[PDB]
């Protein structure tokens, strides 16, 4: 649902890593460089005087 | 000369039941939000129907 671009790899091989905890797995990316969300600030300005 | 039960009519002003205290981080636990507060093994088990 969220979609698939998190998958797509040229070598999936070398690039993925997964554990599998009790129920449901998670999945590295090895490549994909982890971001910060620009845009979504608590407060936009809030001038605090 | 003043009034006689004006003096008398005058009482204090009411009881104030709750004080205000700041509530640090880590206090509040379990609450009724759909956000994934369950923790543990518990969260990541998902019922089959």
């Amino acid at each position: 649902p969220n979609g698939s671009n998190y998958i797509k790899t040229a070598n999936p091989r070398n690039d993925l890593r997964m554990v599998t905890v009790a129920d449901y797995t998670f999945i590295v990316n090895r490549n994909v460089v982890a971001q910060k969300n620009t845009k979504s600030v608590n407060l936009p300005n809030y001038n605090p005087n | 000369k003043m009034d006689t039960n004006q003096i008398r009519a005058v009482e204090p002003a009411p009881l104030t039941q709750e004080v205000s205290s700041v509530e640090f981080g880590g206090s509040s636990d379990e609450t009724d939000t759909e956000g994934t507060e369950v923790s543990g093994r518990k969260g990541l088990k998902v019922e089959r129907d």
